[PDB]
């Protein structure tokens, strides 16, 4: 089951739902997050961001004043739509509410009816908008939550049932998908002769992706809405991460694309299951290529199961990767020790581990150090927890600021998979 | 000044930022964020400060605010628990609580929160009420030295100088930097400087500084801005108060950490003290210089286009400017008035109305003067590696290295570095 | 220019000829590497490639006797081959020269023919001939000796000219490839519409690549004798790595196919030039996935270009790998402060050091403390001297037998270049 | 015996490196090795020991024989100036020269050599004649051990025990261990045992061993063959030579530590040395078998298919064996007449002919008594592996860990590991 309990948080596991959400829309293509909320909110997740992806990141905020006591920030919102939309005119806006704009319940949807009457402004500028108070879920949750209304409000409804037309592929990717999962996700597809459309997509926007000499709002993107709009159409969706049925959910009473979700996509079975779904949506059969790495893998694991086989684990992350390394340790004979998770979310039964928290960082040391963890996968964050046990670190995870390749790790299917076990086999080695 | 027009250079961060960077080094307390996680989460591994020490302010601590917790009421309860945490877990001499947009909004009462926890558990817990929202950066910087008002006040009196004992010196010179924040360890290159002199530092007001550290202030017999005009009002808070002297120096360049030390020489005043300064400047910048003509070839006649943001970035300029290069500076008409004046002396009366834009003016305006690199601070980072163009940080929070005498040693090693590198040319 | 010394090895950097050449034989499919010496010096290879692989590796003993002061071995390497031929029954044997047997001559070509008289055994059975005193050379050149002879062994000759049919690609592969780099060398042709034809290719030998409970001769092989036969006709062929000069002339003689040789696949120009020579050796244009890599690499030398530019680098690798670390590392202002080889080797002009020496791992030790190496690139046997000064290690080359990951390692082209700018990065940061 | 057929189980390697199995473990020597690369270069990695000190062990030396070196009689220049140069470079206790085929066969002069070095240099240097083509490992065991006799003969007498001095018991009793190599460090497991019965051990052949302790092995009181009996040369040397008597006994199971133990007791003859070791063993045997019942579910009837490569693995056999599971043991013509006297105690009179077939005979005679683990040494580990078998390396090099009373902890942990993994039916 899942444990909580109070009071003060101390080096906290959790950011926020209005971040995660915010990289979401990050993954749009010529796109532009905006906070409705003060402007060290964003000053702040621009900081978390650009130090992750070592690369410049959009973001823009609402500048709520002290004022935002009196006129909810109506002049505010407005203001900063018509302000970007002339500035840099993005493909996509996204309107996210903070914790202090959601206060008073803030008028989402009405500001931006405020900014659906005046406008001179086109128009023809589609905006997200989403709620995401910085006080409820978190980065992953964040996340999902503006790809519910990122489906939701681009072209989801008119057409139906007979808009299932080419062999294009939807996936619904999770916020703990990276660029180098992303192109493993897109290459793998493509390579069934399918046809991928991810959504969204930071495999396009982030890393070093661009040509000209500055690049204001992104345009180093992910999705077109112009393509995304033709997500209604399309043999099936694949849905990556169990974050996302909610947006799963969205996505298939608009249109009638049937789903086949979930893992992370870690360990056999995982990626078996991935190939398969993929072999029966197109006929064709498994590429040689991956049949020549489920025997890489099957190797690896026979090379690092005298290590790994009934390690101690301790692992602090969102509830997705938190399955995902459960699942690919347990078919190793890892024990996961302690579990330690930044909100309830979905995954319930708790997956097969008998229980996991909600209490990040301070509670992973002492949970860890309980029964006896002998490594440790986390985030940056993490280094100073495992430096103060006695142990290795793995990050993996959206924090990770110390680490140069880290962003843009390939952690799944079958070399995702078995470079993994390499790394734990070799941090367990060496430390002992 | 600062007002802030939305999505134009409106970005900076708030008060509660400006004040958790001059509390934060501050390294045995414990340093509560009282918000939801968009104040704290991120903010946390956080940049600069090198402790000698107790790694406490390093420590992510946050009353977590659900939603439920919002629906009035409950906002206080949490807080005063969550000290209660705090002093129980880690016994830290004091404790400190930052205050936010949310609890701010809500009518949260901090300061009585504190002085309630203070009383029941016996720990001093010192309320910064800073809040987002009430402004800038520099607005927080403000508000911390105001609740250092109500610490500083001589809660305690300066230690006995320990046995050691440096003999025909008065090493009973005590003295505070305020603004100091060792960052990168920087400060470690000064002090020993300090110590030769024979000024002990009462407090590095945020470098490497313990919470006992900033009680002994008022006792200090001269009192330096190093840099930072945002706590001008410390100084002379200090001076009115106590009757403590001022002045301001950087410790950035040949000139300013000679200039830096040639007036406290003469502010304190000694015979003894101010024959010994021109000896140690005397020493050092013999030093200096020579280690640097190697240098002087490789840097020299390189042009730099120079961005303030809230970086204390005209210290940088007197280093680079004595090496030889030249310097071209601009701020944003939300710049301080500080910027705008010293951007006129440097150069041209008239443009520091370089606008809100980003890259858009900035880029640009590197290239029309052909500059070799821009400095600036780790936001314009990446429009300058991106527009191709070579870069160096303004932070001494960084792992470099810049202030005195031996400072600048890395920092021609950091500038060659970035523009030497082969790299350029490949993009 | 190139200094050497003498007179006792300190932790010798060098392996032998007859073992390098025995990997080479080893990237052939159902192939047999086979000794001429006595059994320690196979038992002695045997481990050495195991313990790197961590996979099972077929070598046998000519089992010379204490009497090899008598019948040469004659009798000795004739049992041998008819041996294996009918108890394995091998699509190709490797016959190598060790130090002792080559102390008198030892009648190879003859000992072969005296195996080309009696031979109920078949014959069809290809045998490859190479001399390889451990006295002499070293590893890679030992490598690109068997390349000669593969090359030579296996239908150079009669056609010609007029065999030079399809759109097939030769790629003449050196020691320092692993399966990882040549996947990339072959994927990399594969997408411009070619076909590579590897020689060898370890790439098929060396994994975890078998369903068989046994695989006595390595059947799971790099190159067919059958499909190398087919080399004689192809379009052109490409040498990758400088210590195949001698086989690209072996190879370019016997038929008349034009050889575009040379670099480790590293760094901005490396692999620009290598896919520039395939774009003109096809016509088709570069694939948008390697121009976009490209970018992604131009981004990671401007993330990493603070930390690398003018590191000091200590390098103690066979000579490719060196000219390869070496360029890959001066793209980025990065001095080789101290580059320590096995021997001689062509790569005269030094390539652009001033200097290098041939004298092992004693010699790096002093040479990097000399000119003070923030970072020492190497194999497993480095870690000592890496440790003994205050220094990261970062290992390459051909012993890593304390490393999971390592034989299998992709170094090359645009991901492989910006993730060896990754990892010298975070090792050069979290030592400072 | 031992003969060898051409590609017929044909590996084992040469008498050089089983000489350099058995001298290696002397830690503080220089270990030059005479030959070209095929010789030195892999062997140097190694294998197994650990030391508690000195690691020059640990550094490759080899005189590093070019072809113009063996366009004869360079061979013996080099040699003598590179221990000339390990001499001076290192300073040893002493150096140990190692000969190898091809400077065998040219006629290379290695006594003579060493023995100049030696006298003009002033360290003692001790041939070892095993080129590879005189025989198997074994046999370089052997000739290993002969060289100790021009090393062992009180070239010095035993230290006075330290003044620490364990009062009541006769803490002068000394002994040897022949043959234990401390490999994984698994003798820091025996050795306080040893101590508490106040047994000196003035050397472990080859076991955390220095030069200056091999030179006091006359003296001992009782010698003890651990395992090798590729050994009991030196035993019956030493006992021959100087009186000494001895037994043999492994430190692999309960068992045999307690029978080792025993026999020590009544081999150098003490009543109060005897009450001591039952007392010993007595709380020992309590000790283990208390951690061992968890575990016996576990493993309890497991089937295991036992090869033996050299290793000496009927001492592994004793352990198992009592814990519970069914052991099929096998040895290969190439066996000693050790192996195949054992086998045949073991089970059957009949096979120990399994051929020099690999993993043919192997894997399959695994299926055949349907195995549950294969148990040989690392070059029959792949063939486990691949063959989709669990396995067990017959190393005590390793880094486990499986004698005295504390090793079947862990010997009992790396079984379970293994063929409890979730990894073997997933392949
Ligand atoms: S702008 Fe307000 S809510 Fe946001 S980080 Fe600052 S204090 Fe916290
Ligand atoms: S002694 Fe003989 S078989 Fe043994 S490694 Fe040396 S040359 Fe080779």
């Amino acid at each position: 089951i899942i444990n909580r309990n109070k009071a003060l948080a101390v080096s906290p596991l959790k950011a926020s739902q209005t971040m995660g959400a915010a990289l979401a829309i990050l993954g749009l293509a010529r796109s532009m997050p905006l906070f409705h909320g003060s402007q060290g909110c964003t000053a702040f997740a621009k900081v978390f961001f650009v130090r992750h992806f070592r690369e410049p990141v959009p973001l823009q905020t609402t500048a709520m004043d002290q004022v935002s006591s009196v006129m909810g920030a109506d002049e505010n919102v407005v203001e900063a739509l018509k302000t970007i939309c002339e500035r840099q005119n993005p493909s996509v806006i996204g309107l996210l509410t903070t914790g202090l704009s959601e206060t008073q319940g803030c008028d989402l949807h009405t500001a931006l009816h405020e900014f659906r009457t005046q406008y001179e402004e086109y128009k023809d500028v589609p905006i997200v908008p989403v709620n995401t108070p910085d006080f409820s879920g978190c980065f992953e949750s964040g996340f999902a939550a503006a790809v519910k209304a990122i489906v939701e409000t681009l072209v989801p409804e008119r057409r139906d049932q007979v808009g299932k037309r080419p062999r294009q592929v939807n996936v619904l990717c999770s916020a703990n998908l990276t660029p180098g999962d992303l192109e493993y996700i897109a290459e793998s597809i493509e390579s069934f002769g399918l046809r991928p459309l991810l959504i969204p997509d930071l495999s396009g926007s982030l890393d070093g992706h661009l040509d000209e000499n500055r690049f204001n709002a992104l345009t180093t993107g992910g999705l077109s809405v112009a393509e995304l709009a033709t997500a209604g159409q399309s043999v099936a969706t694949l849905v990556v991460g169990q974050s996302l049925a909610g947006a799963a959910d969205a996505l298939a009473e608009r249109t009638g694309v049937p789903d086949r979700r979930f893992g992370m996509l870690y360990g056999l079975d995982a990626v078996d299951a991935w190939l398969m779904a993929l072999a029966e949506i197109s006929g064709n059969p498994v590429p040689d290529r991956y049949k020549r790495q489920r025997a890489q893998l099957q190797d690896a694991m026979l090379d690092t199961h005298f290590m790994l086989s009934s390690a101690r684990t301790a692992i602090a992350a969102d509830p997705d990767l938190l399955l995902g390394f459960d699942a690919l340790l347990r078919s190793m004979g890892a024990h996961t020790v302690a579990a330690v998770v930044p909100a309830r979310a979905a995954a319930l039964v708790d997956s097969p581990l008998p229980s996991v928290r909600v209490g990040d960082l301070e509670d992973l040391e002492h949970a860890a150090r309980a029964g006896q963890a002998q490594l440790v996968i986390g985030n940056s964050h993490a280094l100073a927890s495992a430096r103060r046990l006695g142990v290795p670190l793995l990050r993996a995870g959206f924090p990770q600021y110390d680490l140069l390749g880290g962003f843009q790790r390939c952690w799944s299917g079958y070399r995702g998979s078995s470079q993994v076990l390499f790394d734990l086999a070799n941090l367990l080695v060496e430390h002992h | 000044g600062c007002a802030k027009p939305k999505p134009g250079a409106t970005d900076g961060g708030c008060s509660f930022d400006g004040a958790q960077i001059a509390l934060l080094p501050v390294a045995d307390v414990a340093h509560i964020v009282h918000g939801p996680i968009a104040c704290a989460g991120s903010s946390w591994d956080n940049r600069g400060t090198r402790s000698s020490g107790p790694d406490l302010y390093r420590i992510g601590m946050t009353t977590d605010l659900t939603e439920n917790d919002v629906i009035m009421g409950r906002a206080e309860k949490r807080l005063f628990h969550a000290i209660r945490q705090a002093v129980e877990s880690y016994s830290p001499p004091a404790v400190f609580v930052y205050n936010t947009c949310v609890p701010a909004l809500i009518g949260d009462d901090v300061d009585a929160v504190c002085k309630a926890a203070a009383e029941r558990f016996g720990t001093p817990v010192i309320p910064v009420d800073s809040a987002g929202f009430y402004g800038t950066k520099n607005l927080g910087n403000r508000i911390a030295g105001e609740a250092m008002l109500k610490y500083v006040i001589g809660t305690r009196e300066p230690d006995p100088l320990p046995v050691g004992s440096e003999r025909p010196g008065i090493r009973v010179h005590d003295v505070n930097l305020i603004g100091e924040y060792n960052i990168a360890g920087e400060f470690w290159h000064v002090l020993p400087l300090l110590d030769e002199l024979g000024l002990r530092v009462l407090c590095t007001l945020a470098g490497d500084a313990r919470y006992r550290e900033v009680q002994t202030m008022h006792r200090a017999e001269v009192n330096m801005m190093v840099c930072s005009k945002a706590m001008l009002n410390v100084a002379r808070k200090l001076q009115e108060t106590y009757g403590t002297p001022w002045f301001e120096g950087s410790f950035y360049g040949i000139t300013d950490t000679s200039q830096a030390l040639r007036d406290f020489a003469r502010l304190l005043d000694d015979p003894d003290l101010t024959a010994r300064t021109e000896a140690l400047i005397a020493r050092e910048e013999a030093k200096v210089r020579a280690a640097l003509e190697p240098w002087r070839a490789r840097l020299e006649g390189k042009r730099v286009l120079l961005y303030t943001g809230g970086v204390k970035s005209w210290s940088v300029v007197s280093a680079l400017q004595d090496l030889g290069m030249k310097v071209v500076a601009t701020g944003t008409k939300k710049s301080t008035e500080e910027d705008k004046a010293r951007i006129r002396e440097l150069m041209g009366d008239d443009v520091k109305m370089l606008d809100e834009g980003n890259a858009r003016v900035l880029l640009k305006t590197v290239d029309e003067y052909q500059a070799d690199i821009l400095i600036a601070g780790g936001r314009n980072m990446y429009t300058a590696l991106k527009g191709r163009v070579p870069f160096l940080d303004i932070n001494q929070e960084r792992e470099f290295g810049y202030a005195g005498y031996d400072g600048m040693l890395e920092l021609v090693r950091q500038l060659c570095i970035t523009l030497e590198c082969p790299v350029w040319e490949a993009v």
